[PDB]
């Protein structure tokens, strides 16, 4: 039994580590990304999370990029600035991944970029997985 | 400490079909078949040796 | 805020940390 | 209400436009290939899969590569060659994806390939995607 997956659940390339792509997630009703480390990390590489909106010129094209805004839970506090962002412990090897999840939708677009672009942030991969076709 | 280091499944039994293709009158020709599985349990609930 | 889940490894432990067993006790 | 798919459903780079990436296939019992554009083709670009054994010094590292045989259906027909391949045609668009997948597993690791390498190629990106986990 194997299955083609991509039919349900496809996944589209967000930071192949030289170059951020936009994501669009307006046909589909849930997404994750997923992180993984090809080599072995010298310091915590955080990540920022962005969205944007439909561009004026052509609305099958994105506009400029803005900011996720945070969404505290009923436990726990809101972040000092009030913005999403990502980390990455320095304990990850090489041979593990990471998930995570923003729990609002925002635009119909979105994108992650790291903080800082250094030879530390060349050593990671992220990725979006949709999971539920709309249309 | 096994039935959870390890766990064994079974679908179903053993079954016997006459095959219509390459039997005749003067001959025949029978096909079998089965399925099953299994998957490790727990990790921590058990340990090997091995010489060093 | 987001919360990573995380697992151990691709592999229970891709090179195995066998560990030798406590030296014996004494005479 | 918005999901953690990347724990369920995790997804790897495959080819990003300049490298061929190993994925390991072994903690999962299904996966399977999503291919998309991203700038407009001149002609077919076939690809080539292969998969990988274990490493003779060492475990951890995938072996060399071995092509996937061909595993014909019930009303069928196999390849001239015997082996697998996948193509993409010239019509696909740079807003559509395409999604398939191999009948066997074959070895632990997978891999994916261009047939030969030149601007047409660095146009395609591939990902994997991988169904519920075994450990």
């Amino acid at each position: 039994m194997n299955f083609n997956v991509g039919v349900d659940f496809p996944s589209f390339i967000a930071w192949d580590g030289t170059t951020s792509f936009p994501v669009k997630i307006d046909g589909f009703n849930q997404f994750g990304f997923t992180f993984k480390v090809i080599e072995e990390l010298t310091a915590d590489v955080p990540f920022n999370i962005f969205y944007h909106e439909a561009s004026e010129a052509d609305p099958c094209v994105p506009g400029p990029a803005i900011r996720v805004p945070d969404v505290p839970f009923c436990d726990g506090v809101a972040t000092a600035d009030g913005l999403a962002t990502v980390v990455i412990p320095e304990a990850v090897a090489v041979d593990s991944f990471c998930a995570g999840s923003v729990p609002c939708f925002n635009g119909p677009w979105i994108s992650i970029a790291p903080v800082t672009v250094n030879a530390d942030s060349a050593k990671v991969q992220v990725t979006v997985t949709m999971k539920g076709a709309t249309r | 400490a096994w039935k959870t280091a390890y766990y064994a499944v079974e679908k179903r039994p053993m079954f016997f079909e006459q095959y219509e293709g390459g039997s005749s009158a003067w001959c025949v020709k029978y096909q079998f078949g089965a399925e099953d599985g299994g998957f490790v349990g727990c990790c921590e609930h058990g340990r090997v040796l091995r010489i060093g | 805020m987001v919360s990573l889940d995380c697992r151990n490894t691709c592999a229970p432990a891709p090179a195995s940390r066998l560990v030798q067993p406590p030296c014996f006790v004494c005479r």
